[PDB]
RNA sequence: AAUUGUCGGGAGGGAAGCGGAUGGGGGCCGGCGAUGCGCCCCGGUCGGUGUGGAACGGCGAGCCGGUCCGCCGAUCG
RNA sequence: AUUGUGGAAGGCAGCGCGCGCCUCCGGCGUGCUUCGGCAUCUGCGCGCUCCGGACGCUGGCCUGUGGGCUCCCCAUUCGA
RNA sequence: GAUGAGUAGGAGGGCGCGGCGGUCGCUGCAAAACCUUGGGCGCGAGCCUGGGCGGAGCGGCCGUCGGUGCAGAUCUUGGUG
């Protein structure tokens, strides 16, 4: 959020319940964020699911290899129960890829997250296929 | 028909082409300026090359002319010196330490050019055992600037890979190419101070073949002091 | 060896950022970091530097 | 009011690399050609 | 059109004639007249959806302008030259050099009858070229190339006949030179006090 | 998973920095301590003595903290934390925490196979 | 932990240990080292323009969209 | 002999072949010249190269008596 | 782009110990401690992990706090050559 996103980032960038830090604060330090609306799970203002009004969520939905595509509604920032515009997709990857491009880049929602969303969709879709059948290739070549 | 482009995107897109248009014009304007400069530096280099040969033959003619008349021809005193530091930075008396800093010789085997005048010569006389110097020939000046020449741009050491580096600093003085820089140094032109200061002190290597004795003067068989035209022989082995 | 002082490095210290943790001040610093860089205005550069300064270096004006 | 939005070159020895020398001193090519031609005439003359 | 290069090179990258001379030879003056006193101006020469989007942007290597050149042939090695193999199972044997293949390797023959070395490829770095030359004018190896030595054990009869056809033309030349047959039938070796850096080959 | 790293790992030093005289005295442990003594020959860096660690030994920043397999380690304690590496499976490899039960390791290992996430110690305590 | 016995490996011409560099002998390590990818047809499986509904969205009344279900056409992926 | 750091740019620089003819190691037009020559005409298109940092080919080997090792014991040269 | 010595001394950024306010987890399908010729990471303080032993607790992260880090003191107590 109800306040500017830049202000929220100043507050939550140091400490929040979704911040995962390991190996101290030296060179070995590794930082990740695990909020559901962070495509790359990176602790950055770009990918933050807390400091941006417009965010993209792509994750498995229920069963039957369904993929949920949810985007935060701009006018519902103060209504958590109705903030997400969910869209369950259960078609081919090509159809799902077009839907993500339409709801992220074509409407100028978050064009800077188009690449991340498609990669996120690609990763989620591949994992669903493996779960149904199981691992068959080690993906170690090249 | 199709998603309506928001006003913000249109405004950014409109300005991008304007910047691109202005940016594009620079290449066309710069390209024409560069083309003219290549002809300019080509003719200057041709002119400088002719001048060097004429001076060499002019000196020979004068010496022969004096011989024919039975007199003597005193060659003009050297206008340019090349100074190389041959001693380290340990156990430095305060006076020598200050003078070497003013000469920009802060490291052993560093080298610099120096104009000849009573003020500079007297300074050099006071650091005689710590340096060796002489009169550099055209070959030595070319090799140093071409192989180990670096320009001081905004107090940074920049390799003289392109003539643009030379023009960026010395352009206002008429020096736009490395050949102009060579000509200014060799002839000690009106803008020698700026041209010479623009050159970072040369970081020479240890001499191939070594030194005789750094602790004695060149006259005694050592390596310190004025060796006149024999500095060129040392420059070959250290460049 | 090289005859320099402290290896040619600066021994001067100046504030490159505010010491405060005030989130609003940091947003102002970000705003005027951009203005100074993209405009080259001397006014913006002066404003940016004074935002770093301590309390006693920002005295009140009656 | 914002102004328009805006790596080290490996130094090569012009005394050995011809193209590098010509980039700095275009007249070097003319000097090189004349020296080669002049030597050829002297060798032939002898 | 022009039959020979206009500007021969005195050295690599430097032509014999200057820009002013080349303007006369290029004929730009003649071209200017034919086009109304102006040099003609030309014009510049005028998909499937991905099945997987990588999470990390792919990096492509920068352009390298250096192109490999064909392997050079040592001046000491000329067709018909006798070579000494320095490595491998045939180390020390003296063979006859036939030609250089496109890959840069040397095509050599024993001949197989004299020393049991068939048509084989030998790297130039592992041979020494002697001063002995045997005529190979009558030897035809135009049919042999790199593909002739490419894998895909019994040696097919086709290659055995091919060896004999090339070998036969070479035996007559070898027999002409006295003591050359025995020379090619004996391996080179170093004896006591024999200094390789002093030997003449 | 194909590691994204392509530059070779160059270790400036593979030997550890052992505390001076830790061999002589049992009570003096091997963990490094800077010798502060006035006469300490190790502190004064006499040749033929124990070496002291300094910043010069710093490894290349591009290959720092990379395991020999070509990935960086991230410690996971449950299945949920494993999912954080879904979009970094070419850069980060998971390692199950030492104190995770064998029952919960099976879930993590199974989930990692679906996500193509490398597990460094996937064979731990399953026999 | 100091310290002791035993079994096993190894070394030793008035100390031993330690830094650096290899080697010998051990011990240990399959993310210690891949086996995929692209294009073809055989079969199998699973979904497909234009009109109807369901629950919503982006831009700000109105335009501009995707998801899911059904019906036609299309006949590929 | 040592070495390939970078991974966004076919840029910069110097040339070649076409855009006019000839007998083709060369010849044919202005300006200047020390009579040898000359960045005086030398523009465009497509290419080449000592040109904004290494690419290519081949073989060996891949559960072996193989490979690797920062771990262990020991030996040796130098240091201590 | 330049540059790298450091006792006494100063300062910065970090490592580690035990609580407290929060937050995220682990554990009888085996926590802490301890053992190891297992392996790895960091210039380093240290950290992560395999195996063993053990049989009931423990850890990460943010903030905050302190009876918070030992080779020496003819140091203290206990133990042992
Ligand atoms: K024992
Ligand atoms: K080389
Ligand atoms: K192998
Ligand atoms: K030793
Ligand atoms: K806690
Ligand atoms: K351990
Ligand atoms: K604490
Ligand atoms: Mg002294
Ligand atoms: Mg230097
Ligand atoms: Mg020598
Ligand atoms: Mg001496
Ligand atoms: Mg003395
Ligand atoms: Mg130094
Ligand atoms: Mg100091
Ligand atoms: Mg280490
Ligand atoms: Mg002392
Ligand atoms: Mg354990
Ligand atoms: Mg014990
Ligand atoms: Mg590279
Ligand atoms: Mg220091
Ligand atoms: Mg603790
Ligand atoms: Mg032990
Ligand atoms: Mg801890
Ligand atoms: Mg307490
Ligand atoms: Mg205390
Ligand atoms: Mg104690
Ligand atoms: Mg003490
Ligand atoms: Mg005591
Ligand atoms: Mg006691
Ligand atoms: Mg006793």
């Amino acid at each position: 959020t109800t306040v500017p996103g830049q202000l929220v980032w100043e507050i939550v960038k140091k400490n929040n319940s979704f911040l995962v830090k390991e190996f101290g604060n030296g060179t070995a330090g590794v930082v990740f964020s695990k909020e559901p609306n962070n495509l790359y799970n990176l602790h950055s203002y770009k990918h933050s699911g807390l400091a941006n009004k417009k965010t993209v969520t792509i994750q498995p939905d229920g069963k039957d290899k369904s993929v949920l595509l949810a985007t935060s509604k701009t006018k519902k920032q103060n209504k958590p129960s109705r903030l997400l515009n969910k869209s369950v997709m259960k078609k081919e990857f090509s159809r799902m890829a077009k839907a993500v491009t339409n709801q992220v880049g074509d409407n100028y929602y978050r064009p800077d997250l188009k690449k991340a969303a498609l990669a996120r969709l690609s990763a989620v879709h591949r994992s669903l296929k493996v779960t149904k059948s199981g691992a068959k290739k080690r993906n170690r070549q090249a | 028909g199709g998603v309506v482009v928001p006003e913000s995107v249109l405004k950014k897109q409109k300005r991008n082409e304007e910047w691109a248009l202005v940016k594009k014009q620079e290449l066309a304007v710069a390209k024409k300026k560069s083309v003219e400069n290549r002809k300019l530096i080509y003719n200057r280099a041709k002119q400088y090359a002719k001048e060097y040969s004429e001076q060499e033959k002019e000196l020979i003619r004068l010496k022969r002319e004096a011989r024919l008349k039975g007199g003597f021809y005193v060659d003009p005193e050297a206008k340019l010196l090349f100074i190389i530091r041959i001693r380290g930075i340990n156990a430095m008396p305060p006076q020598t330490k200050k003078i070497l800093q003013l000469l920009r010789l802060r490291q052993i085997f560093n080298g610099v050019f120096l104009k000849v005048n009573k003020a500079t010569v007297n300074m050099l006389h006071r650091v005689e055992p710590y340096v060796t110097y002489g009169y550099p020939n055209l070959k030595s000046i070319k090799e140093l600037i071409y192989k180990r020449g670096y320009g001081k741009v905004d107090k940074q050491r920049i390799a003289l890979t392109d003539n643009a580096v030379v023009e960026q600093v010395l352009g206002k003085h008429g020096i736009i190419c490395i050949e102009d820089l060579v000509h200014e140094i060799i002839t000690v032109g009106p803008h020698f101070k700026e041209a010479n200061n623009f050159l970072w002190p040369f970081q020479l290597k240890a001499p191939l073949g070594g030194l005789k004795k750094k602790r004695n003067h060149y006259v005694e068989g050592g390596d310190a002091g004025n060796r006149e035209n024999f500095i060129n022989e040392l420059i070959r082995r250290m460049n | 060896g090289i005859d320099l002082v402290a290896g040619g490095k600066s021994k001067k210290t100046k504030r490159t950022a505010p010491k405060s943790d005030d989130v609003y001040l940091k947003l102002l610093v970000k705003l005027y970091r951009f203005l100074a860089r993209r405009t080259g205005s001397k006014f913006n550069a002066v404003i940016l530097k004074r935002l770093f300064m301590s309390k006693i270096n920002k005295p009140p004006l009656s | 009011v914002v102004r328009p939005i805006k790596r080290a070159t490996l130094k090569k020895n012009p005394l050995k690399n011809l193209n590098v020398l010509l980039k700095l001193n275009p007249y070097a090519k003319t000097a090189r050609r004349m020296s080669l031609l002049a030597e050829a005439q002297r060798v032939k003359a002898k | 059109a022009k039959k020979t290069i206009r500007n021969p090179e005195l050295i690599r990258g430097v032509g014999k004639f200057s820009r002013s001379k080349m303007y006369h030879k290029k004929g730009l003056w003649a071209i200017k007249k034919k086009n109304g006193g102006k040099l003609p101006l030309h014009e510049k020469k005028p998909v499937k959806p991905p099945k997987f989007y990588p999470a990390d942007d792919v990096k492509k290597p920068l352009v390298n302008k250096h192109k490999p050149k064909p392997t050079k042939l040592r001046a000491s090695i000329t067709p018909g030259t006798v070579l000494i193999i320095l490595a491998g199972r045939f180390k020390g044997k003296r063979v006859v050099f036939l030609k250089q293949l496109t890959s840069g390797l040397l095509l050599v023959t024993g001949p197989f009858k004299l020393n049991g070395v068939p048509l084989r490829r030998v790297n130039q770095a592992y041979v020494i070229g002697t001063s002995t030359k045997v005529d190979v004018s009558g030897v035809n190896v135009e049919k042999i190339d790199d593909k002739y030595f490419a894998k895909q054990n019994v040696l097919p009869q086709e290659k055995k006949d091919e060896q004999k056809t090339v070998d036969s033309a070479l035996l007559k030349a070898i027999e002409g030179i006295p003591e050359l047959k025995a020379y090619l039938s004996a391996r080179f070796s170093l004896k006591s006090g024999m200094k390789p850096h002093e030997l003449v080959f | 998973a194909v590691p994204l790293l392509n530059k070779k790992v160059v270790k400036k030093r593979v030997k550890r920095f052992i505390r001076p005289q830790s061999d002589r005295r049992i009570t003096v442990k091997e963990s490094w301590r800077r010798p502060k003594g006035i006469d300490s020959r190790v502190r004064r860096k006499f040749k033929g003595c124990v070496l002291m660690p300094n910043i010069g030994y710093g490894s290349d920043k591009k290959t720092r903290h990379y395991l020999p397999n070509g990935f960086k380690k991230f410690v996971v304690h449950n299945a949920s934390e494993l999912e954080i590496l879904m979009m970094h499976n070419r850069t980060y490899c998971a390692e199950i925490a030492h104190n995770v039960s064998t029952r919960k390791r099976k879930e993590i290992v199974e989930r990692a196979a679906q996500l193509d996430v490398v597990i460094t110690n996937k064979l731990a305590r399953l026999h």
